């Protein structure tokens, strides 16, 4: 019982560094793809 | 070598006879708790 319990412990565990992490790289991504959206409003300015 | 050199051919009588050694410290071990079940209690990350 304390088997399973340890491994559903450290599942548990993984998962919560998981979310940390995809939140954590989606949060980086963010000022990326505003930077590309206001290059891409200077291409259509130019295009203009 | 030198001639101070105790000279006593017999067999010598018991004077001191071997006893358990008379310390109160560390013939134990140390203590030690441990228990995945004080890994139990969990936060709910609600904010965001």
């Amino acid at each position: 019982k304390r088997l399973n319990e340890t491994q559903r412990q450290n599942q548990l565990d993984e998962i919560k560094n998981s979310v940390g992490l995809t939140f954590k790289k989606k949060q980086e991504v963010e000022k990326s793809i505003n930077d590309s959206e206001k290059r891409l409003k200077h291409a259509m300015t130019e295009s203009t | 070598e030198n001639s101070l050199s105790t000279t006593s051919k017999s067999k010598r009588q018991v004077i001191v006879p071997v006893c358990m050694p008379k310390i109160h410290y560390s013939p134990l071990k140390t203590g030690l708790c441990y228990d995945v079940r004080m890994r139990y209690h969990a936060k709910i990350f609600t904010s965001y």
